[PDB]
């Protein structure tokens, strides 16, 4: 996946499970959840983005 | 005994009332049925059920009570 | 709802007046004025200013179930915080008054917990429900004999 | 006393520590995020359970979790 | 610092309130907070009312840790005092140091702290409560 | 000249631009909605000007312009009553016979079978009966013609347009500065003299010159169409001298201080007018003159531009004692820098004043033929009771808002507010003990009477034929009032009101006012009233005092005035905010006012209202059963509710069927309230998630995400539905009962 | 002047030194009652409390009881006072059992021996006070 990709979230406890989001930044380091995905729908706290791991995103559309 | 002889007109009795809080008119008001003491009229239908299954006297009910007491023991 | 339907239908059938149910059961005011208001007259007149009869116990239990159903609304509508602050003020009152502060509790008084409060209010609601429907369904049938 | 756990979805944005009214939480060094820190709960006996830390977490389904458990004179907030 | 408290520090001038510590502070547990002021001014007590804080060093006894930390929050977000110390006084005259433990505030990172309660997986990977049945332990 | 007019010119441009940008007033809501909570937050924060701007000047300007808009609405509401009386009423036929024609000023359109509501109100008219008492109010002013009602409606419309223009003008053209609003001495002087005293003086002038001659001619038997017009009476000393033989002397005895010559139309006879069953209008005009002189005199107290007068800062700061420290110091700055404190005082005064109006207008009927109009009396009493209760709850609400927001410890050190806050546990504890004592006694006497009557022991009850509880103090006060004319009111012909004892007043068979006897049931229900008032005071005062902090939560002021909780911690911190205390106290206000109006309705139907026949045979509406049936809860349930609901449940098929419909609907709404009052947000959020799954499946997900109502909003919705259902049920029950008997 | 000051010179204790809490009149009243009087064994404290309480408790049963309009009104009131005194004595004993356990005893009231002596004194005093007020009420025409 790359920055600007459209991904589908596979984390079951996430608010955006099986929902589409846009990759914002992939950090290159020791981070356990490096990929930053921004969503168009806020969750119950009202937070739009979240940090996700590389195996929790299923990918939909290339940049 | 009285209810078996006339089931449609005699009110079935649950048990007798003991209350030191009653006035006089409450004692005369709750004195109903064939008995002369304050009393509660049974609304659970146990009289008809026992009457069908062969109960006819108070001794039969007392012996059933003894049998169920021994069973509970 | 089920017991109201059964009781009113059988009250009209036993009295030979099923037309009353058949005409008044189609609208809510018919229920209100022909079952509940009409059949409460032998119940609420169990004791009055002119004396009492054998349905005075059913009238007393009717009011009893009303009061229990009503005091359920306490625990169902008001929630812990108000009562915890009230308990704390009462704790200060007992601790800071002479003569009576020598009597000391072993368990610190606290307000009822949230789940405990819901349970207590629900149990109150249910007990008041049963104890206000049973005297009506017994005394109204007893007060009419039909 | 309540039990407080912090999971590895922490980003080290420190809002739980600031939101804590009982000095339960603190920041310890870590290497699993960009901020280089993870929250910790070394004083869970002073937890009252008001869950102000869980309101302050920005991560999706909050990383700091408070499980209500045994009740003491501290977790009940009793002044008497 | 350490587990030492100066008992003779002057207290803020307060007219006495009906919000102070009850009988279970000389019996079970008591808390105190000490801070340094630059000027004589008026602050709101966590147990209602207003008190004048003395210029210099102050000492104030409270009943719970929440009151001490709320007063410390007032002494931070308002007029800037950031050197307060919160203690815990036992009925046998034993004092224990609580706030600014390692000497620095908990929000700032400090090398030498050990993570307590950290879990090495996401919250959605906890075991099912069936797997801990009749064991006494929990899935936290 | 310290008191001056300083005004900004054109502060805000008039434009339809922020109309299309909802939520513009606040910082958070102006960014657009993401969920369906921005809508409810938009509605909740519309009038919270203190959270929109930090400038007191702009807040004051918004308040002033909103006051103008409110006054415009009230002027339109006066104009509706005058126009419906002019065009849609039977006011002329009521004037020709104000004892058999029922007032009606509201006609329905026949579309759906609702033309059955146009009942036979008499006078060849069909319409809905009116219990407002506007007909008697117009008759007390001499409005016998139907043209004057029309022109009063037109003038009300003109005044409403004037208030709309003034509201636009003082916010968009000429908005006063902050120094203009803070002239509280000038405002106080101008209100006390120019508003109150000049209104009393002008109304007394209108009364003397119009309503006294017209009502005197009406009571003399002259038909309204042969009565001289008010402009023909205004400038005719000969005709007024024919009616009142003191206008021959003119205005000369007024200036020579020979005011005893004006005793023909300025009396202190008291009592009731036997023709109409109301207060004498000469007494009313004299009363308004005394009030006008008193208010104009009182409006000369406070200092303005000239050296005479008082400063309210110096009066407050001089009142201090040993037990109160600094006294009232700092209250002047509190009440001149905060609007919420002024609401907290003014709402309490206005609610108490409405309750006083309710207690005074029933025992002293001030309008002709309003005493024999029982629905009007019942409706006015219950109306003003409910308005007073709502306002007295709002006073505590705004006291809590002031304590959370505008309180400052540096400003209010060691003054009365500080001393009250420093011992609030003692206040709340002792009021708690008083509430428990009053409740146990007042309610357990009822329960004991229930038990004794149910056990067949009427000789052990708390009744007049048993252990007696006679209200000896109230009877002594009544006996003092009955002996007042001649002894302690020497220049008085009759008593102040006949409720204190005296003679029965009857107007064409019906009883206007007769003595009200107090027994053990009255003692019992007055103690019930005191207990309910005390518990409402306990809840509201605990909310005000513990609005900033408590032992449970030391930093409650940092959480805000309204907030749902502080988590499940400390055993549970549910409903700790002062808002939740107002929410809980509104229920107890409802309980108190319901018991008060039930007491009024039963006692007046049982011991006052009725008919009189030959040789003074009095037959009341219910038969005098309040003395023996209001001692038990069963007596209340059977003889008030069950016995008087017969009119509202049998109203179907008649002109009162709308009351039965509203009875059923208000029961429905009251039961619908418990859905919000008992349940919680999380269940509804999960159910909404389950519905959102189906919507997402059918591509129907709204971009504004649907959410459950918030916890505070859920409580507010449940409380509003509860109050609406209860007030509607009582409203329909009272109106359908008292119209039909 | 200022008649409300911090209680016992401590400004942070939850009490105030009002003219009700710390007046000399209130100290003389509430320092000379049996529960607070100096030099009293717990039995004498209980006895002096009990006689006043028994006198009190036979007060309302005779006048307001169900058999008030009966020739046996005073006897029934005395028996009702005896029953209430027995209930209060049982409550005192169970309070002492629940509160004072593993105590050293002595003349202090907050101990097992002290509370047992206090309860014994209260019981005998309460029965005696009820009997004395019965005797005075039966011959009330003497005064
Ligand atoms: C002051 C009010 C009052 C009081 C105290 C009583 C007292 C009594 N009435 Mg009564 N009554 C009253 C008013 C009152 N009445 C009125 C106004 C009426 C209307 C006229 C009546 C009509 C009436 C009738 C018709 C009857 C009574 C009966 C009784 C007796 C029932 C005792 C019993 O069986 O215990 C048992 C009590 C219970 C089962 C209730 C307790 C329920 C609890 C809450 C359940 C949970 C318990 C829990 C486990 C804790 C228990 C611990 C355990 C170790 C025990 C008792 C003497 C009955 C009787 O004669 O009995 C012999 C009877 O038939 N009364
Ligand atoms: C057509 C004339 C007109 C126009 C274009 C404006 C335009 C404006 N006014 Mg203004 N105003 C007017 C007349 C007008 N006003 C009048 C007559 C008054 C006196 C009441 C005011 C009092 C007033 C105040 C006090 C304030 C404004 C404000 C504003 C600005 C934003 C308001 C907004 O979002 O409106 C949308 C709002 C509505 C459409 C609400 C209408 C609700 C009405 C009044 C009640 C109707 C319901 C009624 C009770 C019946 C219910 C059943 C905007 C520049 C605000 C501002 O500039 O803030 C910085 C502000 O604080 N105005
Ligand atoms: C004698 C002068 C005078 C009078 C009559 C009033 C009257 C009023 N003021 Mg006011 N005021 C005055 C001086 C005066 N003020 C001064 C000097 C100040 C500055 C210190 C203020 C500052 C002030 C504020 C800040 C506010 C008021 C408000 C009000 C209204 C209160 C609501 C009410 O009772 O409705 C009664 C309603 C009526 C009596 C209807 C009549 C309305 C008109 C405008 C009254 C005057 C008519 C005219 C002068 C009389 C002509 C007589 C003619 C027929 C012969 C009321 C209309 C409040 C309000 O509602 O704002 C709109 C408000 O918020 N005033
Ligand atoms: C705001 C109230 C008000 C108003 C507008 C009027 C207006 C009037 N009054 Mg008047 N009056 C009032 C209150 C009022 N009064 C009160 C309160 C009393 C009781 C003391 C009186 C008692 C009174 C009498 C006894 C008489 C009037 C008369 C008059 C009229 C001529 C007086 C005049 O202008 O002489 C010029 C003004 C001065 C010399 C000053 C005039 C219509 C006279 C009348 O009936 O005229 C036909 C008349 O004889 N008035
Ligand atoms: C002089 C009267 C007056 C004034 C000016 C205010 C003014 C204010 N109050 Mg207040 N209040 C009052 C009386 C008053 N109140 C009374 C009498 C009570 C007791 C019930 C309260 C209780 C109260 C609370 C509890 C709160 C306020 C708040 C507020 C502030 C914001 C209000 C807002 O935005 O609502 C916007 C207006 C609405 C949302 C409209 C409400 C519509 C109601 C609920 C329904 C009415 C139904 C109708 C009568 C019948 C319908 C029939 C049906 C068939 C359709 C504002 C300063 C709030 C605040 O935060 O203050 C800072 C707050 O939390 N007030
Ligand atoms: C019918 C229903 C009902 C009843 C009985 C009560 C009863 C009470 N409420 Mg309440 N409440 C209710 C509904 C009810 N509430 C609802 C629906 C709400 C939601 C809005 C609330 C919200 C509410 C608040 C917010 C507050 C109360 C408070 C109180 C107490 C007032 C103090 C008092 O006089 O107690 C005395 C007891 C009574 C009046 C009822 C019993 C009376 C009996 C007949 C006589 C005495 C019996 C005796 C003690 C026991 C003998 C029998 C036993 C041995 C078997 C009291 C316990 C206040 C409180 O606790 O502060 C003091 C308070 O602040 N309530
Ligand atoms: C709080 C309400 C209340 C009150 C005042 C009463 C009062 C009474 N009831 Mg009753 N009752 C009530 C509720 C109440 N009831 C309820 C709710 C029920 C149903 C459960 C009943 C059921 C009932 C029955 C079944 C019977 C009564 C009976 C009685 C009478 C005698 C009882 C008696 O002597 O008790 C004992 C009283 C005392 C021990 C007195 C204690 C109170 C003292 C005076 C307090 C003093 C405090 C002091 C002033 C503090 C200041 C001290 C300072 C100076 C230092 C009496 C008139 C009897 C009767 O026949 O009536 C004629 C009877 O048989 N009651
Ligand atoms: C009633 C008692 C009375 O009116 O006292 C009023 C008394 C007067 O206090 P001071 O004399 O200190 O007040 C002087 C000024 O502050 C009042 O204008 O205040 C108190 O003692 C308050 C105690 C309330 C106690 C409630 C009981
Ligand atoms: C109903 C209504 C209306 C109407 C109203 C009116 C009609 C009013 C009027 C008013 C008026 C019409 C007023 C008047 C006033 C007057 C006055 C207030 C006067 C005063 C005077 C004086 C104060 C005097 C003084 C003096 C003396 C005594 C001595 C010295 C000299 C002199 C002469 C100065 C409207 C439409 C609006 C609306 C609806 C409701
Ligand atoms: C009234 C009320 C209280 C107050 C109720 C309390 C504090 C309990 C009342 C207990 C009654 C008075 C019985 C007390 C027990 C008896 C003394 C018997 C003792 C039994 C033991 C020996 C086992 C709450 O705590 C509460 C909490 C959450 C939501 C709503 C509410 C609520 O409505
Ligand atoms: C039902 C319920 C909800 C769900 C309620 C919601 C989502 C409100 C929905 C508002 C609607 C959309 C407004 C319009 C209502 C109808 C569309 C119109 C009905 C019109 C009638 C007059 C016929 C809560 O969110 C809640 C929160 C806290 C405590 C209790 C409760 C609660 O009881
Ligand atoms: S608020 Fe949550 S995400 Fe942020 S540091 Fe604390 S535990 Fe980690
Ligand atoms: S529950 Fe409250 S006290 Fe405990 S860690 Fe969270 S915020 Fe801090």
């Amino acid at each position: 996946i790359e920055r600007g990709s459209k991904v589908r979230v596979l984390r079951p406890e996430s608010y955006w499970f099986q929902e589409c989001g846009s990759v914002a930044t992939i950090a290159k380091g020791g981070d356990r959840y490096p990929v930053v995905v921004r969503f168009e729908k806020v969750n119950y706290p009202g937070v739009a983005p979240n940090n996700f791991a590389l195996d929790e995103l299923g990918e939909v559309e290339a940049p | 005994q009285q209810w078996v002889l006339n089931p449609l007109k005699v009110k079935p009795i649950a048990h007798a009332i003991w209350d030191p809080h009653f006035g006089q008119s409450a004692i005369k008001a709750f004195t109903r049925g064939g008995v002369s003491y304050p009393v509660n009229i049974a609304t659970s239908g146990v009289y008809h059920w026992w009457y069908t299954v062969g109960m006819r006297t108070n001794e039969d009910l007392y012996f059933g009570a003894l049998g169920l007491l021994v069973l509970s023991t | 709802w089920v017991t109201f339907y059964w009781h009113w239908k059988h009250l009209t059938v036993w009295g030979g007046n099923a037309a009353a149910f058949n005409e008044s059961s189609t609208y809510i005011m018919g229920w209100l004025r022909d079952y509940l208001w009409l059949n409460s007259s032998p119940l609420i007149n169990g004791y009055n200013a002119f004396g009492m009869n054998a349905q005075a116990v059913w009238a007393w239990m009717f009011l009893f179930g009303h009061l229990i159903w009503a005091t359920g609304f306490m625990f169902l509508i008001s929630w812990r915080g108000y009562w915890q602050e009230l308990i704390e003020t009462l704790v200060w009152a007992h601790e800071r008054t002479p003569i009576a502060n020598l009597v000391k509790w072993r368990d610190k008084p606290v307000a009822l917990s949230i789940v405990q409060a819901r349970l207590v209010g629900l149990a109150h609601f249910t007990v008041g429900f049963i104890f206000t429907f049973a005297p009506f369904v017994i005394a109204s049938t007893t007060g009419k004999f039909a | 006393s309540h039990s407080v756990r912090v999971y590895d979805t922490c980003i080290g944005c420190t809002q739980c520590v600031r939101a804590c009214p009982c000095d339960v939480l603190e920041m310890v060094p870590w290497d699993g995020c960009k901020a280089g820190q993870i929250a910790s709960a070394p004083r869970a006996e002073d937890c009252i359970g008001c869950k102000r830390c869980e309101t302050a977490c920005p991560t999706d389904f909050l990383s700091v979790r408070v499980y209500l458990g045994s009740e003491t004179t501290r977790s009940l907030g009793l002044t008497y | 610092t350490s587990d030492v408290l100066n008992l003779q520090i002057p207290t803020p001038t307060f007219g006495g309130s009906t919000g102070g510590w009850l009988r279970a502070a000389e019996i079970e547990e008591k808390y105190a907070i000490t801070w340094t002021s630059k000027k004589e001014q008026i602050f709101e007590m966590p147990t209602s009312g207003a008190a004048i804080m003395q210029k210099g060093e102050n000492l104030l006894y409270l009943a719970k840790k929440e009151q001490c930390l709320a007063l410390s929050t007032q002494l931070r977000t308002l007029f800037k005092i950031s050197d307060y110390k919160i203690y815990r006084i036992f009925p046998n005259s034993e004092v224990q140091y609580l706030h600014p433990k390692d000497g620095v505030f908990p929000e700032k990172l400090n090398e030498g702290r050990i993570g307590v309660g950290n879990v090495g997986y996401s919250i959605g990977k906890n075991p099912n409560p069936v797997n801990v049945k009749f064991t006494g332990k929990n899935t936290f | 000249s310290k008191v001056r007019v300083i005004v900004d010119k054109d502060p805000v441009a008039t434009s339809f631009e922020k109309w299309a940008q909802p939520g513009h007033f606040s910082r958070t809501l102006a960014k657009g909605p993401k969920t369906t909570t921005w809508i409810w937050n938009l509605h909740a924060d519309a009038h919270d000007f203190d959270s929109q701007t930090s400038s007191l000047e702009d807040i004051s300007r918004k308040i002033f312009s909103a006051h103008f808009g409110q006054l415009a609405i009230i002027f339109l509401w006066v104009s509706q009553a005058y126009f419906h009386g002019a065009r849609f009423s039977n006011y002329s036929a009521w004037l020709l016979n104000p004892t058999s024609i029922k007032p009606s000023a509201q006609v329905v359109w026949p579309v759906v079978g609702q033309e059955i509501l146009n009942g036979d109100v008499g006078g060849g008219f069909s319409g809905v009966q009116i219990t407002s008492g506007v007909f008697q109010m117009w008759r007390a002013s001499g409005i016998t013609n139907e043209t004057e009602l029309y022109w009063t409606a037109m003038g009300g419309l003109m005044m409403s347009a004037l208030m709309v223009f003034a509201g636009w003008f003082h916010y968009h053209k000429a908005a006063p500065k902050l120094e203009w609003f803070q002239n509280v001495e000038s405002m106080m002087n101008h209100h006390l003299a120019g508003l109150l005293g000049l209104g009393c003086l002008s109304w007394s002038g209108h009364q003397i010159h119009i309503s006294l001659p017209i009502n005197k001619l009406l009571d003399a038997g002259v038909a309204p169409q042969e009565i001289p017009l008010p402009h023909e009476l205004l400038f005719n000393q000969d005709l007024m001298a024919q009616l009142y033989p003191s206008f021959k002397k003119g205005l000369l005895p007024f200036f020579t201080l020979n005011w005893g010559e004006y005793s023909d139309f300025l009396t202190f006879k008291g009592g009731l007018n036997p023709i109409t069953g109301s207060l004498w209008l000469s007494d009313t005009a004299h009363h308004h003159l005394a009030l006008a002189v008193l208010f104009i005199f009182a409006g000369h107290m406070y200092r303005t531009n000239w050296g005479i007068g008082h400063s309210m800062k110096e009066i407050l700061e001089a009142h201090k004692g040993p037990l109160t420290g600094e006294g009232h110091k700092g209250l002047y700055e509190i009440l001149t820098t905060s609007w919420h404190a002024q609401l907290a005082i003014n709402l309490a005064m206005m609610g108490s004043l409405s309750i006083i109006v309710a207690h005074h207008m029933y025992a002293m009927p001030p309008y002709p033929y309003i005493a024999v109009d029982y629905p009007t009396q019942l409706s006015l009493f219950t109306h003003h009771m409910w308005i007073g209760g709502f306002c007295v709850c709002g006073a505590a609400a705004h006291g809590a808002i002031f304590m959370v927001r505008d309180y400052s410890p540096v400003q209010s050190y060691n003054n009365l507010l500080d001393r009250v806050l420093r011992h609030r546990d003692a206040i709340i504890s002792h009021l708690n003990w008083v509430c428990i004592f009053l409740g146990t006694h007042s309610f357990g006497l009822y329960i004991h009477n229930d038990t004794m009557r149910a056990l067949g022991r009427p000789q052990d009850m708390f009744s007049d034929k048993a252990i007696q509880l006679q209200p000896i103090f109230a009877k002594w006060v009544q006996s003092l009032h009955t002996l007042a004319p001649g002894n302690t009111a020497p220049n008085s012909l009759a008593t102040a009101s006949y409720a204190f004892g005296g003679d029965v007043v009857a107007v064409n068979g019906k009883i206007a006012m007769m003595p009200i006897q107090l027994g053990t049931a009255d003692f019992l229900v007055h103690h019930i009233h005191a207990f309910t008032i005390h518990v409402t005071v306990l809840i509201l005062l605990k909310g005000v005092l513990f609005a900033r902090s408590s032992r449970l939560i030391p930093d409650k002021a940092n959480l805000g005035f309204r907030f749902p909780c502080d988590g499940p911690g400390r055993g549970g911190t549910c409903q700790v905010s002062a808002w939740d205390h107002i929410f809980l106290g509104l229920f107890w206000m409802y309980n108190c006012i319901s018991v008060v109006i039930f007491h009024f309705s039963w006692k007046m139907q049982s011991d006052v209202w009725g008919t009189i026949s030959e040789k003074g045979k009095i037959t009341h509406i219910t038969g005098g059963n309040f003395a023996n049936s209001a001692l038990t809860i069963n007596g209340w349930l059977r003889d008030f509710l069950w016995s008087q609901a017969s009119q509202v449940i049998q109203s179907y098929g008649s002109a009162l069927s709308a009351y039965g419909i509203i009875f059923l609907g208000a029961h429905f709404i009251w039961a619908f309230s418990l859905m919000f009052l008992f349940s919680g947000r999380g269940y509804w959020q999960e159910l909404i998630e389950s519905v959102v799954w189906a919507h997402n499946k059918l591509k129907l997900a709204p971009a504004i995400q649907p959410r459950a109502l918030s916890i505070t909003q859920g409580r507010a919705v449940g409380l509003a539905h509860y109050l609406l259902g209860g007030i509607g049920t009582t409203w329909s029950f009272f109106l359908a009962r008292i119209i039909s008997v | 002047s200022e008649f409300v000051k911090p209680y016992n010179n401590d400004p942070f204790v939850g009490n105030l030194s009002t003219p009700v809490t710390t007046s000399t009149a209130t100290k003389l009243y509430l320092g000379n009652l049996p529960i607070y009087r100096k030099g009293l064994s717990p039995l004498l404290r209980g006895l002096e409390i009990g006689m006043a309480h028994g006198y009190f408790l036979i007060g309302p049963f005779y006048i307001l009881g169900p058999l008030r309009n009966s020739p046996n009104a005073l006897l029934v009131g005395l028996f009702s006072a005896f029953g209430l005194i027995l209930i209060l004595t049982l409550g005192l004993t169970i309070y002492g059992l629940a509160s004072f356990q593993g105590t050293e005893g002595g003349e202090n009231l907050e101990s097992a021996k002290g509370w047992r002596n206090f309860t014994s004194g209260f019981s005998i005093g309460a029965f005696g006070g009820a009997s004395v007020a019965y005797v005075l009420l039966d011959n009330i025409s003497f005064f």
